[PDB]
């Protein structure tokens, strides 16, 4: 009955005497803010810069006593986004954020709702670039923990306290599929209170567990690496007295393999610890490099002969090495392959336990 | 300007927006929606495609420039028969003082308005109360891509228009009855865009604890042009296979000649595969182009393994049968692969 | 006094309504447009765009802004005063990202004459969209498009005209690094029709010609060196299978990299370009060099199969092919070259007629 | 004893009657503005885009009669930077500027000082990316002139004239060192008045002479190129009949030299003239190509004996060709090296005379 | 006893007569401002552009006599961040900043606290792209010093003087482990007063020492170079008359070193002095190149006999002795080079460590 416009002015207005500068319940118990997050999109995870981008809906709930209304029967009246300036809002901000911006497509992407008891609901559409320190050992098979830190710049824990919502704290949009990662459904909600010389400030943290899909890594690096090792083994069936042919084969494989190893570092950041792709690349280089010395020994042993019995002995030894190599080289690679994967599988299992 | 009925309004002009518009907006509150506490508003939406392009595969997005049209009947904004014209074409600056729906693109990555010399907005007010706001927007939408069948694939990219603050009880979005998306005569470099667009609609979203929200979606069907990859990928790889067959005519005893021909052919194809991966995102599934590259590498690999058998047979103490058969079958087997491959992918 | 006059012309006492167009409910206002090009550059094939820095000048007679009391005509106003006057809403339909400068102050000019003519000059930087026809790619002429349209006012209110004298003016000593900007510019009327109505638009086309110096030195000459290197094989010994085959394969592989490198810059188009014809024929010549030794090696070994007189015939046959090839390959390349360069110059002549 | 707050309203206030819109000395002599720049940082020179970035402090001085004070006995009164909004400021802008911005790190980086006579000092911190056309006839060892143009957009020569300060017009920061260029200590201050359709406008220009450092280019392109040439020479000592070794040696050096030339152009614009580096890369390619070309003559001469004592003379001729080559190729390269460097040094002196 | 709103108007309000435009203690002693730095995030050090990025909290403390209150018994008051626009705040700008922005993720990220005595505590969240000159004389095993300069643009030292807080000037976060650098605990705090024609201006400087981590360069640069050098020595066991194999081996190793050296310079700026990595690559390139010359000599000596039998045997024996000594000398001489190279650079670094 009473006009809608008057209610906007009569409440939280100059006549009302509401002061947006003064927090609710001044000189009293700390304000308690419950927070929700809805993840619209997750992606753009970059190892080089150690950051990821996310688009979220940040919802906050708090109780302002000065905003209670009994004149209108309806509850949870939606307000206008343009009048949010005069509403008192908590100074939440992201500790690990590197770049954030609001969204203004047609109007401001903001929602404000006020219930009769004074409860306030305020949701914003934000895009976050968040810093994520990464441990890049076990690089191909690595679970990565991403964190989001929400803490208060200006209000101490005597005035503003942040808590996670009981039901549906972090909610993920339906059918959200990361390109090269898998996001686990278990989310860790922790308290990490911050202490500064200025004082103590409230902080809440949400942790995401990301598993790396290994389809791409097998096709583009592991399988090509297998070819270079196998192609090197072709030399063991080439004639013994084919020094241009066999050495040329050896050099091309070894040098191509080094370029393939150099290809991997392009995207990775410059780190000073050994990774799992290094242990693969190092052993692969050892196998091709040992093939070159295999022919070098055969060539040297053959010429060592310079009565007739001596050349029979030396020539047999060079031939024997090639026949032994034809089985020894594939066999040792098989032993290494079995040990490599099982060792790295049990580690990955423990990674799930560590989450 | 014009806020709180333009303050005193001491000025006295004659039958202009100084009088009509100020009289129209004397009691107008942009904060209160039309038909407050009643029927939800019905907002007709149209799109005009100024420029379509920049379909980036690394980031799986595309950038479009469009004009957004909206229509909604405003009971308060009724022309009081003062002007016999059905339109007002008021100054574009006035958009700030009138109610506007909070349309936002859910799948959008970055948006910007445009200020060339002035705000690029059009506002129209018909006699019955209908408003037509036009706006120039450049939006970077996000399109998930399925890269199986990669060189010869079709991709559906959507555009979702939804409200942020008003629920389905206050604000409802629908597509215009006739010609909702008026495209322009445009041409794409690597893609082909059809004139058949799927106006799916619905898309109504439910968010826990806030309620239902209206949405409208327009799906664009894009077909990739295969011409670039013919010259770019298929023809180079086909050439390297042909060089591989040259070894079968080179002397059987020319170890220092045939062996470099075999190894350099295999390694050249492998480098070509790596270069293709650079543009494509790091997907974990196999693509159509891969089955081509695997077979080409298989034929290249089988050429070198063929010579190794010849070298064993010559030194085993003839081997001309192995070379003679290879000359016929190796082209012949490749022919069958081509027939099956292209037929399967049409 | 100066201060009082500005209030009198457009102020609270004046009642100048900036929201009503001149000659309201009457004939459309006439707008005369000027363009001075202060900088031309950043022509990128990949994104099919170019960047320009221009001074945009508009002239429209405003009857209300007429002064008789100051004797001087065309007194220059302060740039900050531009908020008060009614200004047309120009925009570039084919533009991509525009920005004002404001390096130390707003780069704007305002002049008002006694009769009422207004002059409004602004400094703009524009990234405009230019569709390109990349056929005849090294020897091509590209027409750039600049479109000035009115977004809000129909043909009843706002009409655009080009200035009769000196419509488009180019700054002295402007030299595009990769292109030659012709001195003839085409001005046309291209009215646009939408579902809202008719809107005025004016278009100015720039005719650009690509300089051929860079491509000759960096693409054609390197390609013509690999072809000559292939011809060296025709003098190497017939029995030298490792040498000629090694030389053959290296040239073919090197040409393949060059062809891919040539297309790295310009976009992924689905038509055949002029550079593709050159690279294809170059690839054909080097491939034919590899395919001529294979025929000579095969024809020779056939003697082993009048055994001596069989041996002589085959050996002679092989030598004849090599000798004939030595003069044949340069001659055919020469004939192709004269055909290639004559036809494209003819096509270029036709293109300038279209321009 | 005048209160500070009260005094600040006696000037630049509503009571004052100072109109910032109207220039000082209206309808009278032009305002004389003296300008200084402080070079705080120089760098980010980019050949590909032909621009550079500079951070400067821009100071301006003009005499405003209205801003004359006598109550305070101070010679000058430093004032808050916020006051700059209420004072007439000339509309200076940069004609070669591509992008410029202000700095608001904690407060606006501005300084205003007013003297008793009415002089005004107005210092602004600006960072500008300035366009510089470049002449790359000599890609290393050249002198590039970078200009800075300061002109007025809206005020003609009747109202606003710009002048350089008599002493210390351009001052450089202590210890400024460009990484790849050397900045000369002599800066030319000249006048370049502009004439447009809208009238005549004041402009002042300051040009900087930058000299490229040769330290980087010597150890990264010239020495690597010299290595490829000297590598080719060893073929003269390789055995005459070893066709696979020498032919493989010849082709590999030529192809690698081609790649080195391609590497040079990565950071350079697509210019259509001939650069100094191109002469070096062409001559180096000419030497390595000739070494391969020589072996073909030796092979052709050598095999003639079998196809045709004639045996001895053909063999003798081939050896003499190799023997002369071992001294001819080093000596001829040495003559080229002497000619190349001395000719360009006198060119460098000529360019140094031209500054 | 006083409503919060009334206190906000009675102090620093229009009725109060507080003008933020005039500095405290006008026509009097210079305002003294204390500064603090909390390093929230350090990283993005880029050699090519010679800059680094940092995220910090900047706290300034200055005593304002006008902003004193006795109405409220509390020692301090956490005022609203939005009302800073009417506070007099000292001008502070960074002399070596190439880019900065404020943070507006949800609200204004600033803190204001006013004590009873009139002290003001004012904290800001800033992201700074600062420029640091880098020596690069010894690209591996180097220590780099970054600079942060805090100075005033409009106020001279007679009016505004900037100092460093006595306790805890620079405070690093709990972790903040840089991937490529090690941040030393000791930070130098110095005064560098600036003099200009406009006047004398205060400035304070904080220097950070960063030590480059050697793990990445050893694995990806030195070890690949070592492999090619060893690969070259394989030529001293192949047959003496196998010209295609040995020459093919020699050329492929030398050319690979050139591409490895070219790869390293890409990430580095175009400096015009010789770096430590250059000396390594040059000597390694010298070794592999000398291997090719070794085959050239033995090839010439072997066929020299043709150009009776006694001379032929001597030349072949002369040719073979070159191979025997080479396969021992070349490893050993490289070993001797490695000892000299590493030992000198360690003593050089240790003396520099004292300087840094
Ligand atoms: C057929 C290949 C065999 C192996 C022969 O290949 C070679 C050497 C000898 C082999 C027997 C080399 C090969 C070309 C051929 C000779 C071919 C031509 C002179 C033309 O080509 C044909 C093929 C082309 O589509 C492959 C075909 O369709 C068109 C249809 C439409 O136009 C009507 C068009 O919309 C669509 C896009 O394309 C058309 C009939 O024109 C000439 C235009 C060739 C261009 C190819 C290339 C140029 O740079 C490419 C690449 O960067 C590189 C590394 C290798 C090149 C190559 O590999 O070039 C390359 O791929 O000879
Ligand atoms: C077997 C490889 C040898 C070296 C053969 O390689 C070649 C030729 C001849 C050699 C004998 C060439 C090679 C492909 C293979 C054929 C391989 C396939 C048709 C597929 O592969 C299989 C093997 C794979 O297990 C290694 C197997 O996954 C396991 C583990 C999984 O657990 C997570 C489990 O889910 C599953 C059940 O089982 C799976 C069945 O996929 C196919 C996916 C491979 C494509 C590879 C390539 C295409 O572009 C790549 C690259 O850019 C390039 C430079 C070279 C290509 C190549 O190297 O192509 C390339 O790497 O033949
Ligand atoms: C001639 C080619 C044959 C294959 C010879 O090539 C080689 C070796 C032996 C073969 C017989 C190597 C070749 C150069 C030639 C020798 C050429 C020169 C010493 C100069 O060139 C002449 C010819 C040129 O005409 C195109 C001629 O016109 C000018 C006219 C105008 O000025 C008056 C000018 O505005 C216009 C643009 O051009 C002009 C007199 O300059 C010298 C400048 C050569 C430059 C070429 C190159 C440098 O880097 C390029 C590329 O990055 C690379 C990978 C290979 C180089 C190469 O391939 O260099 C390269 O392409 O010898
Ligand atoms: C020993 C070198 C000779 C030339 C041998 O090299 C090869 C082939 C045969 C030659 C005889 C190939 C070579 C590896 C070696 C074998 C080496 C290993 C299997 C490991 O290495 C050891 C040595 C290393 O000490 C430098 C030692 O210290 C550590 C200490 C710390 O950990 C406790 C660690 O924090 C610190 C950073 O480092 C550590 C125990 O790891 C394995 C990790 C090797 C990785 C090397 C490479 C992977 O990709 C690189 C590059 O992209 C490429 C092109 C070549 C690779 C290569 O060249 O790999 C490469 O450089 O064999
Ligand atoms: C090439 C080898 C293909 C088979 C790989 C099996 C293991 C898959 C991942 C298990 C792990 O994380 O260790
Ligand atoms: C508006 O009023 C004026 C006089 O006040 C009148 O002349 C004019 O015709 C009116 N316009 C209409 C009725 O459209």
């Amino acid at each position: 009955p009473m006009p809608p416009s008057e209610f906007l002015d009569k409440l939280m207005g100059k006549v009302s005497g509401y002061d947006a500068r003064i927090r609710p319940n001044f000189k009293g118990p700390p304000v308690n803010v419950t927070c929700n997050i809805f993840i619209n999109s997750f992606g753009s995870i970059a190892e080089t810069t150690m950051d990821y981008r996310v688009n979220i809906f940040l919802r906050q709930q708090w109780n302002d006593p000065r905003l209670a209304y009994s004149e209108y029967p309806d509850d949870s009246l939606d307000l206008d986004p343009s009048m949010l300036d005069s509403i008192w809002k908590p100074d939440l901000f992201f500790a690990n954020e590197k770049g954030a911006n609001f969204h203004e497509v047609t109007t401001d992407n903001k929602l404000l709702r006020i219930s009769k008891n004074g409860n306030v609901l305020y949701s914003i559409r934000i895009t976050l670039v968040l810093a994520c320190p990464m441990d890049l050992k076990n690089f191909p098979m690595d679970v990565q923990t991403c964190i989001m830190q929400l803490e208060s710049f200006g209000y101490t824990m005597n005035d503003l306290i942040f808590e996670w919502d009981e039901k549906g704290a972090v909610q993920v949009a339906d059918g959200l599929t990361l390109p090269q990662f898998i996001l686990k459904e278990e989310k860790d909600l922790r308290y990490c209170t911050k202490h500064y010389n200025t004082g103590k400030f409230t902080c809440i943290e949400a942790r995401f567990h990301l598993e790396r899909q290994m389809g791409y890594y097998l096709i583009q690096m592991y399988i090509p690496s297998l070819l270079i090792v196998i192609l090197s083994w072709v030399s063991f069936w080439i004639n013994m007295d084919a020094a241009p042919a066999r050495v040329g084969l050896g050099i091309t494989t070894v040098l191509t393999m080094t370029t393939q190893s150099s290809g991997s570092r392009a995207s990775l950041p410059k780190v000073s610890y050994v990774k799992a792709i290094d242990i693969w690349m190092a052993v692969c280089l050892l196998f091709v490099f040992s093939a070159l010395l295999e022919y070098a020994a055969v060539n040297f042993i053959a010429r060592q002969h310079k009565v007739e019995e001596m050349r029979k002995l030396f020539i047999s030894r060079a031939k024997r090495i090639d026949t032994v190599s034809r089985v020894a080289f594939p066999l040792v690679f098989l032993i290494f392959n079995i040990f490599y994967w099982i060792t790295y599988k049990i580690i990955r299992s423990e990674d799930i336990h560590k989450q | 300007p014009s806020q709180l009925s333009s303050e005193d309004l001491a000025r006295v002009p004659a039958n202009s927006t100084s009088n009509i518009l100020n009289k129209l907006l004397i009691t107008y509150d942009p904060r209160i929606r039309p038909n407050f506490k009643g029927i939800p508003v019905e907002d007709r939406v149209n799109i005009f495609i100024n420029s379509f392009g920049s379909i980036q595969e690394t980031t799986m997005d595309y950038r479009v420039n469009i004009f957004l049209r909206q229509r909604w009947n405003d009971p308060r904004l009724r022309l009081p028969q003062d002007f016999k014209s059905d339109s007002l074409t008021v100054d574009p600056k006035m958009f700030k003082c009138l109610w506007k729906p909070d349309l936002f693109f859910a799948n959008e990555k970055s948006a910007n308005f445009h200020d060339v010399t002035q705000e690029n907005i059009l506002l129209f007010i018909f006699r019955n109360g209908d408003v037509l706001i036009s706006m120039r927007l450049s939006v970077t939408l996000s399109c998930p891509l399925d890269l199986t069948l990669f060189p010869m694939d079709t991709q559906r990219c959507k555009m979702q228009l939804e409200s942020f603050g008003y629920t389905t009880d206050d604000l409802q979005f629908m597509w215009q009855s006739g010609d909702p998306v008026q495209m322009d005569e445009i041409a794409l470099p690597q893609f082909d865009i059809k004139q058949e667009d799927i106006e799916y609609g619905n898309c109504t979203k439910y968010y826990a604890g806030t309620g239902y929200y209206t949405c409208v979606e327009v799906i664009f069907t894009l077909r990739r042009q295969v011409g670039f990859y013919m010259m770019g990928v298929y023809a180079p790889t086909l050439l390297i296979v042909v060089l591989s067959w040259l070894s079968f005519w080179i002397n059987p005893d020319a170890s220092a000649a045939r062996v470099p021909l075999g190894i350099l052919s295999v390694l050249s194809l492998s480098s070509e595969c790596t270069s293709l991966a650079s543009e494509l995102p790091k997907v974990s599934y196999v693509k159509a182009i891969d089955i081509w590259l695997i077979a080409c590498l298989l034929f290249g690999f089988a050429s070198l393994v063929e010579y190794a058998v010849v070298q064993v047979m010559l030194n085993s103490p003839a081997a001309k049968r192995i070379d003679l058969y290879a000359r016929a079958l190796f082209p012949f087997s490749f022919l069958f692969f081509n027939v099956i491959y292209w037929s399967v992918y049409l």
